[PDB]
């Protein structure tokens, strides 16, 4: 309830699209990769950004 | 009048719509299931492009459905004593039962 | 050879005004278009400087409908009346093409300066 | 005979080599949108009265820029002179050039349009909306002349498919800028003509691919300030192409320019009921029907479909 309540208050009258709530207020990302060459670009090193 | 009612008028003209629909049922009788169709269309008209033969169908699909209906899955029968080549995955045969001829 | 329009139609006479039932008896130059779904008035042309409302009864008589006119369109016509500063109007709800036939016929077979 | 070429080259670029056969017209095979009291439709007719000249750059190699001079009657000549001299100010008008020339013993009037393109937009719309892989030459010429693809790409079989070879999307996506520029120039022409008091109907077989306009032979004049563009056939025919060549993708950029990063919209914004109105006002200004973005306000089903 911290991040969600913080970000809803930023809206015009508390209405935001659903497709962004897990994009900002989710604490666990899960990435699925088909093959090594595709793994190279995204999940490089031990930490990555997205 | 088709061009008139298409790109000039603004509201529906029931008289012309009924006229065109009667024409369509006169020269383009259809029988429709859920995307599987059979058409008994006039020949001497379609030969000179007054009812769509097959290439108008191909062009319409190409520009309004974003697919390409290749002309290898589209049958065409030049005779009528044998029914449609394939409808609902049932070939049609003309047979003599009882005393008359029926389609099975 | 996309043409504006051939075989157009012509005028009727009806009352107009600036507010509600301002129809004295008849003050306008309505332009008819006798469609098979009823006679369709098209345009207006009055020497009165502005008007807002006009009213032409239907084919039943009991049904008289009030119509709402354009802002002014001003020009002069050279006719047996000599100099004639007229003011032309249409009916709102009118698409561009109807202005097309009305103006095309008026400028093709009538005189203006 | 030969003085005709030098006369056609008025004040610019005498590098012309006629594609016809001298001082006679050439027959071409293009599309039209004709409706005059007898016959309507939208199909491929046969044009006959066009003496076509081609301009070529230095090293004397051909380049896409033509001189389409047309011969017709006398009344059309003076009517076009009046209307063109009225509409000369607008930037979106192909620079006409009039003269009177003799052939055998007749003082035949000429009209000399300048710097046009090979294929007018009607040809693009037709040849893309009436596809037939057995006979598609105009589409290939248009696609290879504008650096979209190269002629070696047309050997990869099933090149026109949308299921297999999905790269045809990117191939078609190279005409978007041209289409958008043409739309903007049409808007400019509509504004200029409405200001200059002219009345007529626009057509797809006038605006060549660059954007220039011509053929004022059907318009008539009125008092300035009360002109009107009849535009229903134009957009109603160009509509299915606008989302196949993706001409609106140039708007998802910070300055309407394909050399800049995408606009970073705020995530929380969801209304978006003003950008749609702005775009519809800038591109489709004269489309004569109310457009309400929020489809809830629509009157009845027909308007719902038209706004969707
Ligand atoms: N610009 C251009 N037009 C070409 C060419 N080949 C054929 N055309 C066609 O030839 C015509 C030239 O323009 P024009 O004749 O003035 O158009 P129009 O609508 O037929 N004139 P009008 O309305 O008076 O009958 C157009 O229809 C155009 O599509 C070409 O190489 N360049």
């Amino acid at each position: 309830n911290d991040a969600l309540n913080n970000i809803i208050n930023n809206a015009r009258d508390g209405c935001v699209p659903l497709n962004i709530i897990p994009l900002t207020t989710a604490a666990k990302l899960m990435v699925v990769i088909p093959d090594y060459n595709t793994y190279k670009n995204t999940c490089d090193g031990t930490t990555f950004t997205y | 009048r088709l061009y008139e009612c298409l790109y000039r008028n603004r509201d529906v003209d029931t008289d012309f719509v009924n006229e065109f629909y009667a024409y369509l049922r006169k020269h383009f009788s259809m029988m429709i299931l859920s995307d599987d169709a059979v058409v008994c269309f006039n020949s001497t008209y379609a030969s000179q492009g007054l009812v769509a033969s097959i290439k108008n169908f191909k062009s319409v699909l190409y520009y309004q459905n974003n697919v390409f209906m290749s002309e290898a899955k589209c049958w065409t029968e030049t005779d009528l004593t044998k029914g449609p080549h394939e409808f609902c995955s049932q070939h049609t045969m003309l047979v003599k039962q009882g005393d008359d001829y029926v389609y099975l | 050879n996309n043409e504006l329009s051939p075989v157009a139609l012509r005028q009727m006479s009806c009352a107009a005004g600036t507010t509600q039932t301002a129809c004295t008896d008849d003050n306008a130059l309505a332009y008819y278009n006798t469609t098979k779904g009823g006679r369709f008035v098209l345009a207006l042309l009055s020497d009165l400087q502005d008007l807002k409302w006009a009213r032409f009864p239907k084919s039943d008589g009991t049904g008289t409908i009030y119509t709402e006119l354009e802002p002014p369109c001003r020009f002069v016509t050279d006719t047996p009346k000599g100099p004639k500063v007229k003011y032309l109007y249409f009916i709102k709800g009118l698409n561009n093409l109807n202005r097309g036939m009305v103006l095309g016929s008026l400028a093709a077979t009538v005189r203006l300066q | 005979a030969q003085s005709f070429l030098n006369r056609v080259c008025g004040v610019s670029a005498a590098r012309l080599t006629p594609c016809g056969t001298g001082t006679s017209t050439d027959v071409v095979y293009r599309a039209f949108d004709i409706y005059n009291d007898k016959v309507a439709g939208f199909a491929k007719f046969l044009k006959t009265n066009c003496c076509r000249f081609q301009e070529k750059d230095e090293d004397d190699n051909l380049i896409d820029s033509y001189f389409v001079v047309k011969r017709h009657t006398f009344s059309n000549y003076q009517h076009e002179e009046t209307i063109y001299n009225l509409l000369k100010d607008c930037p979106a008008v192909a620079k006409h050039d009039f003269f009177k020339f003799r052939i055998d013993g007749d003082m035949v009037p000429h009209i000399s349009r300048q710097r046009l393109t090979k294929y007018t937009m009607a040809d693009l719309v037709y040849a893309l909306r009436h596809f037939d892989e057995g006979n598609c030459d105009t589409l290939k010429e248009i696609l290879v002349t504008y650096n979209c693809c190269d002629d070696d790409y047309f050997n990869k079989k099933d090149w026109y498919d949308f299921v297999e070879n999905p790269d045809i999307l990117r191939v078609y996506a190279n005409l978007g800028e041209r289409v958008r520029q043409a739309l903007l120039k049409t808007v400019q022409f509509c504004d200029a003509m409405r200001n200059a008091g002219i009345v007529g109907v626009l057509t797809l077989d006038n605006q060549d691919l660059n954007g220039n306009w011509y053929d004022f032979g059907d318009f008539i004049q009125t008092t300035p300030g009360s002109g009107v563009p009849v535009v229903d056939s134009y957009y109603s025919l160009l509509m299915p192409i606008l989302t196949l060549t993706r001409a609106l993708t140039a708007e998802s950029h910070v300055d309407t320019d394909l050399t800049k990063p995408y606009i970073k919209w705020d995530l929380l914004k969801y209304d978006f009921t003003e950008e749609r109105l702005k775009l519809f006002d800038r591109y489709f200004k004269y489309w004569d029907q109310t457009y309400h973005p929020n489809c809830v306000n629509c009157l009845d089903d027909r308007c719902i479909l038209h706004c969707a």
